């Protein structure tokens, strides 16, 4: 039922186009994968060619990257906090690209203590005040950079600097 | 004003009764033991003292306090004196002379506005009525008799010159009295007499009333059986009710075969459950059911009968082979001899009650409960498997 | 009492459902799998089930799925799937207008209302703003749709026209319910208030401000339900309490909490089964049956996986639940009532079933809430029982301490 | 620090705290035709005397002389006030609990109606 | 018009219940003083030795203790004279006013306590007899004619020996300062665990706390459909037909229920 053909749309001049042919299989679309936080459930979708897509209908963990320290850790996702496109996705805890989520800080905190030998030489260990505050809270704000409905992952990166300040204002 | 209120009461009083309208009025006004109670909505002060319409009207008749000597004389003679229905009836059935001496009140009629039925006003009125006689409505603010026409006035008046006038409004008491103003009479129980119906029984069941007597012969006009239920007020001895309730239950169970076979299994089951609630009323353990003894089990069932039961529980037997043992099993279970080990659901109790006591057929129960015959037989089998396991544990 | 799980995931939570089946294929040699009994064939959605509803005829069931979003209709007489119908977007809510499965209205998550008929999708329409709940008034023949906006949009099926929408004071309506005997309406706002409206006129009769002495944190009214008699009303709060209200009075007759602190999704009155004073309250985690007047738990249904909905076949002890797992769990309570007519011999095989078994009766506290409530001194005592991250507590004692703190 | 010094400090903190609460309570009472319940007035008056008897026991003990360390007079007064509260007032008010709740309930609804 | 008196009675009841809670709060604060007081010495020599431990600091604390104690109780007697005055417990208004105005000494303060307790005793007898008659009449016991409350108080006060022993019980196991030294020296005639000198009202205190706790518990733009279009939509026209019978309840019943939703002398 979902189609991506442009024939149904009006022309630039405003003329109403008539149906030129039936819907084809080379111009199809599939239902959106409304990913949600929960026990991992993924659905394999056979695409054009022999290729396959993974439909993350539910996912509770993701590989999140602390870019400043150049590390990546697998962490549980707590919940969606803010989504630029629609607030309904925030309300229903839907995971999609660009969604701002809250992630467990335990692995990152452990790594920081192990590497720098300091609870969260001193100049290097210094980090932004906001990130330290979040670490004290127990949850870090991160942005999803993967497309869960396509690759079946919920990978992302920790907010920092101007991005973090901007979103904090938005929150 | 009084006539307007009386019309409102009688319309409520006459709301649901079968044509016996006229005589009751003479009973209400003249009879000394009768007292009238009315449930009224909240009174808006802005209405300037206008009478609100009655929601519920209760008529009670005080009964009891009969001298033990009179009871013995009348019972020996078999003569029923006028009035005091419940005291005479219980004494005849249970041959107890102590009950007649107890003071009680019979709820002669309770009527609720039919438009407002099932909203819980009737339950409220009974609850207040019970609290009133329990003594909770004590005066919180720190006479209502009327002078009668004196003989001197009667002798001084001439028939032609009689000035027969309405009594002065000053002499009369207020039409409606608060419960706190007038002290209640000391009562030991509250009694009701009515034809047993599912709606009415559930109404009295929810009001903590315990059944004590059920008339075997159905009333010709209605086809219903007269049922007498009793309630004991707080602070008053409650043992006598428990003994009556236990006896009625034993009478009821055996009489399901003779004349109460027509009753639905659900209706009969409810009557047993209401009676058992009286046992829960007594926190005392002095009067308790006795668990089945091994010696008594041997007398009831021979070893072959027990073997026959176990085979059926194993599905190695036909249902008909065990038909003889069902009524005895029903008596033991509903007699509470089997104890806490064996318990059954409402549907299973209905099935066991129907076959064991009503002696209905399995197909007939399937129709009544809206179940297939296959389910009814299967549920019945589960009952015997539980029952059989209990006998093994005793052994 | 005893709860029998006729179908569902017999495997625990950490075990994933999908692996078990492949290992179950390896374990196909097991006699029990051969002797397993399935009430309804294909009674499982691909990955999860959103909603389940039983037709008023009693002979059909309908349910909605996750991927590809689809509608399953089950024929009880044939104990199988009549058909499955895919949809363009996932379903938030739906109702079956006809006594059978023929006519139904489905509220999708893409802001569109879809009318499904016997042949297929009859018509699709879109409301101004995203909907969260849906109900239909038979007498007035109007379909009422809650939404993120304050308006409660109104669609008349007789006239085929949208009409004036009721203007709620608050923004949002989580749930809308209609009272059959009365005609009243309720709307569950995001703020702790429930607004009652009249369909006869278009007027707000009144509002209830839910009062929670135990918990001071903000909460939303997640679900609302009207009892058959018509004078009783049930609410569900997001914090995890259920309020039963007699509409004439303005105070809660009883407040019972599930204890896990999760939202209350569905509230059902088990009036048909017998002993009408029984009610069901469902979280994601647990759905428990408890006595209306006194608040004593009759029974409990703890599936391993989360619960999206629970539905009760009228007059029977069987319950269907829409879950996050592939199978749709169905629970049979023999004590509550007889098994449905269509599965008559389910009673005969009660022994073979799982006979699954405290969580419902007792309250649960998070570790953080223990510190705030000054319950740390209690820790290490009998009064509280350790469950996983948090420690259980007695319901009444929790109320006293939260009042203290 | 001596044990007496620590003990005397505790009394000083208690006495000043009790006086401050007494200051509040008297002011509220002084702020308050309305007629009261004689039982509950007697209930209030009875336990007030009990507190005085307890305080008298404190006073007798606080004296360095300690002519009456047992505080027999303070005991007897406390004994009298405790008895009336427990055996006399409590059975009566229990009988009266139903009506008392009814009236207090009545005003609250009026108060809500007025607002 | 009776409703107003029913109301004003409720406020008077409510005020007293707050007065009940406030006085128990006063008792709660005084609880540590009673516990601490029971730990104090019992004899002149023990007190002198206690002072000898720290003479300068003990003297200062004693002076402050005496000052606060005198000020606290003088105010308490003032509250009493006002309290039993307002509730008609004391009938001599002029005498009560004079007592309030005058500043009293410790010995005089004792005398007022004796007089106030004596007056309270007389009021106690009248109140208990009066309301016991009311409860008896209300419950039908008058028709019957379970002891009177005043009589029960008198009987329990007659059983004075039993109830002192209850106070003398040392449930907390309090040992007053230099208790062993006084025992060894034979300075304690009454003794020569139940301690005559340690006073224990723990059970009474806990009962009051339970009552207060229980009472608190009980009381406690057009595109994409974003604008609404009211034109008729043909496919759903006549999709469903209204039920002509209507709601089960009658409209007059519905009108009434919705109205009340959420809440000769006739009388």
């Amino acid at each position: 039922g979902i189609s991506r053909d442009s024939r149904h749309k009006r022309s630039a001049t405003g003329a109403k186009r008539a149906q030129f042919r039936k819907k084809r299989k080379f111009e199809l679309g599939r239902q959106p994968a409304n990913t949600k936080i929960g026990a991992k459930r993924i659905h394999s979708v056979r695409t054009r060619g022999g290729n396959k897509k993974y439909r993350a209908l539910r996912i509770e963990t993701g590989n999140f990257s602390w870019a400043s320290e150049g590390i990546s850790k697998k962490t549980r996702i707590a919940g969606v906090v803010y989504h630029p496109s629609n607030n309904e996705l925030v309300r229903t805890n839907t995971l999609t690209k660009a969604a701002i989520v809250q992630i467990d800080a335990t692995p990152f905190r452990q790594w920081f203590e192990a590497h720098y030998g300091q609870t969260l030489r001193a100049a290097s260990a210094k980090i932004e005040s906001s990130v330290e505050s979040q670490f004290s809270a127990g949850r870090l704000y991160a942005c999803i950079s993967s497309r869960p409905g396509q690759s079946g992952r919920c990978d992302g990166y920790i907010l920092e600097g101007e991005e973090l300040a901007f979103y904090l204002r938005r929150l | 004003v009084s006539e307007n209120f009386l019309e409102k009461m009688m319309a409520l009083y006459v709301s649901s009764h079968y044509k016996n309208s006229p005589n009751d009025l003479q009973l209400m006004s003249d009879a000394p033991a009768h007292k009238l109670f009315v449930l009224l909505p909240p009174i808006d002060p802005k209405d300037g003292g206008r009478i609100p319409d009655p929601l519920c009207v209760i008529q009670i008749a005080l009964e009891g306090e009969i001298s033990k000597e009179s009871v013995r004389n009348s019972l020996s003679r078999g003569q029923r004196a006028g009035g005091d229905l419940i005291p005479w009836l219980i004494s005849q059935q249970f041959q107890d002379e102590e009950f007649a001496s107890l003071s009680g009140a019979r709820i002669v009629r309770i009527a609720t506005n039919p438009e407002y039925a099932s909203m819980g006003y009737g339950s409220r009125a009974i609850e207040l009525l019970r609290d009133y006689f329990e003594g909770k409505f004590t005066d919180m603010s720190e006479d209502y008799s009327i002078k009668r026409v004196s003989d001197k006035e009667l002798a001084k008046t001439n028939l032609l010159k009689d000035d027969v006038k309405l009594r002065d409004a000053k002499t009369l008491p207020p039409l409606l009295l608060k419960l706190s103003e007038q002290p209640p009479h000391y009562l030991h129980y509250l009694g009701v007499s009515y034809g047993l119906t599912q709606s009415l029984h559930k109404f009295w069941k929810n009001n903590s009333f315990v059944p004590v007597y059920l008339r075997q012969t159905a009333n010709d006009l209605t086809g219903e059986h007269t049922c007498v239920m009793l309630n004991v007020l707080e602070g008053r001895e409650s043992n006598w009710l428990v003994e009556f309730a236990k006896d009625f239950r034993k009478r009821f169970l055996s009489l399901l075969s003779y004349d109460f076979h027509k009753f639905t299994a659900v209706q009969a089951l409810s009557v047993i459950e209401s009676s058992k609630k009286a046992q829960d009323l007594s926190d005392d353990e002095k009067h308790d059911n006795k668990e089945l003894t091994r010696t008594h089990l041997d007398d009831i069932f021979s070893p072959f009968d027990l073997k026959r039961l176990d085979s059926y529980s194993n599905n190695l037997l036909d249902y008909h082979v065990i038909g003889d043992m069902i009524p005895m099993l029903a008596l033991l279970y509903f007699g509470d001899k089997m104890g806490d080990s064996v318990k059954l659901s409402s549907v299973q109790s209905a099935i066991l009650l129907a076959i064991g006591l009503q002696r209905k057929n399995i197909d007939t129960i399937a129709k009544e409960l809206n179940l297939p015959s296959n389910q009814t037989i299967a549920m019945f089998a589960k009952i015997m498997r539980k029952m059989s396991q209990y006998f093994r544990q005793l052994l | 009492v005893s709860v029998y799980q006729v179908s569902g995931t017999n495997v625990s939570r950490s075990l994933p459902d999908w692996i078990a089946k492949k290992r179950k294929r390896q374990l196909k040699n097991d006699l029990e799998y051969q002797n397993r009994v399935e009430l309804i064939q294909d009674f499982e959605f691909s990955e999860a089930s959103n909603k389940i509803k039983v037709s008023r005829d009693g002979q059909y069931c309908m349910a909605t799925g996750t991927y590809k979003p689809q509608i399953h209709v089950y024929d009880f007489a044939n104990l199988s799937l009549k058909f499955d119908r895919h949809t363009d977007a996932e379903n938030v809510d739906f109702t079956i207008l006809s006594d059978d499965w023929t006519k139904s209205v489905h509220l999708q998550n893409d802001r569109s209302i879809q009318f499904q008929n016997k042949g297929g999708l009859h018509y699709t329409t879109r409301i101004p703003k995203f909907g969260r709940s849906l109900v239909y008034n038979k007498v007035n023949c109007d379909l009422y749709v809650g939404a993120s906006g304050n308006e409660l949009y109104r669609l008349n099926l007789e006239k085929g026209r949208f009409l004036n929408p009721f203007k709620l004071d608050t923004e949002g309506v989580n749930h809308v319910s209609i009272n059959e005997v009365n005609g009243l309406l309720a709307a569950g706002t995001e703020t702790n208030v429930v607004e009652f409206w009249d369909p006869r006129s278009r007027s707000r009769v009144s509002k209830l401000y839910l009062e929670n002495n135990i918990d001071n944190r903000p909460f939303q009214v997640t679900t609302t339900s009207f009892r058959n008699d018509g004078l009783t009303f049930a609410c569900g709060t997001s914090n995890g309490y259920s309020y039963i209200y007699d509409l004439r009075t303005s105070e809660p007759s009883i407040i019972k909490d599930q204890g896990y602190g999760f939202d209350i999704k569905k509230i059902i009155w088990l009036d048909n089964v017998g002993t009408e004073n029984k009610i069901v309250t469902c979280d994601k985690r647990i759905a428990k049956i408890w006595d209306r007047l006194d608040g004593k738990a009759y029974a409990s249904m703890e599936p391993s996986v989360d619960i999206n909905d629970i539905e009760h076949v009228p007059g029977t002890g069987m319950f269907f639940t829409a879950n996050e797992s592939i199978p749709m769990h169905t629970y049979y309570i023999p004590s509550l009532g007889p098994s449905p007519r269509w599965c008559s011999f389910l009673d005969s095989i009660t022994e073979e079933l799982e006979e699954k078994p405290v969580y419902s009766n007792y309250r649960f506290i998070t570790r953080d809430d223990v510190k705030k409530l000054n319950l740390t001194h209690l820790v290490g005592s009998r009064v509280l029982r350790a469950y996983m991250h948090g420690f259980f507590i007695n319901t009444e004692l929790y109320d006293k301490v939260s009042l203290i703190a | 620090m001596s044990e007496l010094n620590a003990l005397l400090k505790d009394i000083n903190g208690s006495l000043t705290a009790t006086s401050e609460s007494l200051e509040r309570l008297s002011g509220i009472y002084s702020n308050s035709p309305a007629e009261k319940v004689s039982l509950l007035s007697l209930k209030n008056g009875s336990m007030l005397g009990y507190i005085n008897s307890l305080l008298m026991l404190i006073g007798n003990r606080l004296d360095d002389e300690c002519k009456d360390p047992s505080a027999m007079d303070a005991r007897e007064r406390s004994i009298q006030h405790r008895v009336v509260l427990e055996r006399g007032v409590k059975p009566l008010e229990k009988k009266l609990a139903y009506q008392l709740d009814k009236l207090t309930r009545a005003y609250v609804k009026m108060e809500k109606e007025y607002k | 018009q009776s409703v107003q008196r029913d109301a004003s009675k409720g406020y008077s009841i409510l005020q007293q219940t707050k007065l009940f809670d406030n006085i128990i709060d006063l008792r709660i604060k005084l609880q540590k003083a009673v516990i601490a007081a029971n730990k104090l010495p019992l004899t002149t020599e023990s007190w002198e030795e206690a002072k000898m431990d720290d003479s300068e600091e003990t003297k200062r604390l004693l002076k402050e203790n005496e000052k606060l104690f005198n000020n606290l109780f003088n105010r308490l007697i003032n509250f009493r004279i006002k309290f039993q005055l307002g509730d008609h417990i004391t009938q001599n208004e002029e005498v009560a006013k004079h007592k309030l105005s005058k500043k009293r000494s410790l010995k005089e303060l004792y005398q007022e306590t004796n007089s106030l307790d004596s007056e309270l005793k007389e009021y106690r007898t009248a109140v208990l007899n009066k309301w016991s008659t009311k409860v008896s009449s209300a419950s039908g016991n008058a028709a019957l004619s379970n002891l009177p409350a005043d009589v029960q108080v008198e009987n329990q006060l007659s059983d004075m020996s039993r109830l002192m022993k209850r106070t003398k019980l040392n449930r907390r196991n309090i040992t007053p300062l230099y208790f062993q030294k006084d025992c060894a020296n034979g300075r304690l005639p009454e003794l020569i665990t139940e301690n005559p000198y340690v006073f224990d009202d723990e059970d009474f205190y806990r009962v009051l706390l339970n009552d207060l706790i229980d009472k608190k518990i009980s009381n406690a733009k057009a595109s994409k459909g974003r604008k609404l279009n009211y034109s008729v939509q043909d496919p759903i026209a006549n999709y469903e037909a209204p039920i002509t019978s209507g709601y089960k309840w009658s409209d007059d019943q519905i009108d009434e229920f919705f109205a009340g939703l959420l809440g000769i002398q006739i009388f």
